[PDB]
RNA sequence: GGUGAAAUUCUUGGAUUUAUUGAAGACUAACUACUGCGAAAGCAUUUGCCAAGGACGUUUUCAUUAAUCAAGAACGAAAGUUAGGGGAUCGAAGAUGAUCAGAUACCGUCGUAGUCUUAACCAUAAACUAUGCCGACUAGGGAUCGGGUGGUGUUUUUUUAAUGACCCACUCGGCACCUUACGAGAAAUCAAAGUCUUUGGGUUCUGGGGGGAGUAUGGUCGCAAGGCUGAAACUUAAAGGAAUUG
């Protein structure tokens, strides 16, 4: 009835990459970021650059013939924020809205057990 | 941000979807579904043999897809393919897994985390690592607030689950793990023997996940895919 | 100043005092 | 003189407390000084819930949630709209708001 | 060149540093059921309607 | 130390070397002398990252 | 990619991103607490081995063997030193981009020593509870950790016993907490910082206006960095503590 992908959504500052792919993950499809639609170097990170991102992987993917998506919000994780970017929950509400169907809804953030070291030296970034 | 790449090769079009070819992922016997997806490969040409280019691929789905009910629905399921034949692509179970929303779910504040893991060969060689995890409770009219065990409790519920879970391994190959952690039984059979030291609430085993595998026998798989 | 930085001061004063002393014996 | 008797923190009979990096500023701060707020909110907002539904099969799926607990040093929550400053009398209060 | 018309329900307040943009949730006429939050610059009303050159974005609101 | 006919480093008013004496390794037998094929000289700092 | 914004930087030789693996070293998240243990420094994955320890219980034993201590001794964060291993991450120095009037700073990208470990040094810290140790007495209240006692108290086994986990009461010991001021204090505050002009339970250590100065010099310890001990000439009428109103 519907063919899957996965969203992928790695919502961030600075950034935010949308990328459906494979069940599996490995064939990647529509490959787009927020980067890519606004030019300004400093609005990469916004809900609206999100947003025409989301659309254009969404439209590439009736041409490939994938019309459901499953869907992996992420953040930067590790030893950073570990916080979602301001654009990656615009860019799946764009997702949502384009026609296509949305299943299992994951936070994929890698959390670590207490890894090496955060950088920024002990008396933090003082700006 | 578009407008700004200084330069893009270092020494100085064809559509990649027209040249692909979708199939289909089919799950193991001890599953209700059987129709997980579909996936893409180039078609294979004289020297590349996309069928090569498919047999290491992992996929991850969830139990409740497999078994229609939600009852499993954080239950992550990983299934790795190990044989292709006629666009009906044949995995086998690779690993169980939890999501990550139900996980953090459980691990609350005042009530001790207790966790265990087994490196465990099953009957068919398969060699697996299973984690196990339970959380303490308040009991019925409790009025203090925590609910703390006493790390000697601990010690001992750690000790009776990693004897469990070796035991329900050994004696069972692959498939009836498969169809062990379906129902659940190892977490009614864990509480049972730890409710005498202590409550135990959430005992919602943990991830599973293969070390090594034996010998492909493309006969085993086979006898799964009737 | 900072009295951390006058006992840095005064450190680096006593390594010369150490070394021009040195010269005669 | 001493402004508060834990003076700013919960190490009584700790010794040493083993610290935490800050997440806004990445500042070192002992645990029990540092100001840990925990974060839990829905997979997504109390708008998009609106237009996810609809367009989701498995219908009413979860709407699972989000969980992390954020540590914050003395600095870093003044500035972020907490804990910010209080009068002589109101700082000995222990209670949540 | 697709423009959209909704209809103001519910004035939210002032913001922006000078308070001269108002931010109003507003309800779209066709496709109704469905409710927008959107800043505006001029002085708003109850049963406003207005014309959003784009509509898929949730604005910013103070809170 | 030496003079220029039993070395190549020998002769001169002062003693030095005059040439890098970092060699290639298709040298011949009377060039090799010094770092034979050296990938990097001065005193090594940090992991060998092998 | 990073930022308030950028630039250094990486990218058609495929950067970023996705998936499957492999290696290395560090760390021990969430659970994590006005909770626990240790002489302090300090100590958080699992299991095995080794020795240790407090409290509790005790109608066991010895019998004053005790308290505090110049000299002397053991341990003693981080950084640093010596020599091997290791060297992922972060990162004194250094190199760079930016900001700036300048910016040898804060911000950015790299990045050596170091960070980790083994053998040996160093002997410092806002090493803080800025509160020495032993002993007795003096107001109330709840909670919690460890042990013990009692209660036909609740639940699980084998409805049923014993245990285990909870509930109620008491108790010994511990980490603290709330109220008040009999009392104390210059006040802030304090159940000790109280029982101190109604001045004496025992004992150790340290101070005598602010600078010069923890400086010179002489010793002694250290491989070094430095540690411990430690003046004088001179100069000054105030420095300083807690609260009050602007
Ligand atoms: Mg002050
Ligand atoms: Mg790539
Ligand atoms: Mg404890
Ligand atoms: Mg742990
Ligand atoms: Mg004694
Ligand atoms: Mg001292
Ligand atoms: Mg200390
Ligand atoms: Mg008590
Ligand atoms: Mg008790
Ligand atoms: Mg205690
Ligand atoms: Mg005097
Ligand atoms: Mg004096
Ligand atoms: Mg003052």
């Amino acid at each position: 009835s519907q063919v899957f992908g996965v969203a992928r959504i790695y919502a961030s500052f600075n950034d935010t990459f949308v990328h459906v792919t494979d069940l599996s993950g490995k064939e990647t499809i529509a490959r787009v970021t927020g980067g890519m639609k606004v030019k300004a170097d400093r609005d990469e990170s916004s809900p609206y650059a999100a947003m025409l991102a989301a659309q254009d992987v969404a439209a590439k993917c009736k041409e490939v013939g994938i019309t459901a998506v499953h869907v992996k919000i992420r953040a930067t994780g590790g030893t950073r924020t570990k916080t979602p970017g301001p654009g990656g929950q615009a860019a799946l509400r764009a997702l949502a809205r384009s026609g296509l169907r949305i299943g299992r809804i994951e936070d994929v953030t890698p959390v670590p057990s207490d890894s090496t070291r955060k950088k920024g030296g002990r008396r933090g970034r003082r700006l | 941000a578009v407008g700004k790449n200084k330069r893009l090769s270092k020494g100085k079009v064809v559509d990649p979807f027209t040249r692909k070819e979708w199939f289909d992922i089919k799950a193991p016997s001890t599953f209700e579904n059987r129709n997980v997806g579909k996936t893409l490969v180039n078609k294979s040409t004289g020297l590349k043999s996309a069928s090569d280019a498919l047999k290491g691929r992992v996929v991850e789905v969830c139990l409740a897809d497999l078994q229609g009910s939600e009852d499993h629905s954080f239950r992550k399921i990983k299934l790795r393919v190990d044989e292709v034949q006629g666009k009906n692509l044949l995995t086998n179970f690779h690993g169980m897994d939890f999501t990550t929303d139900k996980l953090r779910s459980m691990v609350r504040k005042w009530q001790t985390l207790i966790e265990a893991n087994v490196t465990v060969k099953t009957s068919d060689d398969y060699v697996l690592r299973i984690f196990a995890i339970a959380f303490t409770r308040k009991q019925a009219n409790q009025v203090k607030r925590h609910s703390y065990a006493q790390s000697s409790h601990i010690r001992a519920i750690r000790k009776v689950i990693s004897e469990i879970l070796t035991k329900e391994v050994q004696g069972s190959t692959l498939a009836q793990l498969t169809s062990k952690l379906i129902p659940e039984v190892i977490n009614k059979e864990i509480e049972n023997a730890t409710k005498d030291i202590f409550p135990l609430q959430n005992i919602h085993v943990r991830k599973v996940k293969l070390l090594k595998q034996p010998k492909f026998d493309v006969g085993a798989l086979m006898a799964l895919h009737g | 100043m900072r009295a951390k930085w006058r006992k840095k001061r005064t450190r680096r004063l006593k390594r010369k005092r150490r070394k021009v002393r040195a010269r005669s014996k | 003189p001493k402004k508060r008797a834990s003076n700013g923190r919960n190490k009584k009979g700790r010794g040493h407390v083993k610290p935490v990096r800050c997440v806004n500023c990445s500042k070192s701060i002992p645990k029990d000084k540092a100001i840990k707020r925990m974060a839990i909110r829905n997979i997504v907002e109390a708008a998009a819930v609106r237009d996810l539904s609809e367009a989701s099969v498995y219908p009413e799926y979860a709407l699972p949630k989000t969980y992390n607990k954020l540590h914050y040093c003395v600095s870093c929550a003044i500035h972020a709209r907490i804990v910010r400053v209080r009068s002589r009398e109101d700082r000995k209060n222990r209670a949540p708001p | 060149t697709p423009v959209t018309l909704a209809k103001v329900i519910k004035v939210l307040g002032r913001t922006g540093s000078r308070g001269g943009v108002t931010q109003v949730r507003v309800e779209f006429l066709e496709d109704t059921s469905r409710t927008i939050v959107r800043n505006v610059k001029g002085p708003v009303r109850e049963n406003d309607i207005l014309v959003l050159m784009e509509s898929e974005r949730e604005a910013r609101r103070l809170r | 130390a030496m003079n220029p006919v039993d070395h190549p480093h020998g002769g001169g008013n002062h003693q030095h070397i005059g040439k890098a004496s970092t060699i290639s390794r298709g040298a011949v037998s009377g060039q090799k002398a010094g770092l034979i094929a050296a990938r990097r000289t001065g005193l090594l700092r940090g992991s060998q990252k092998t």
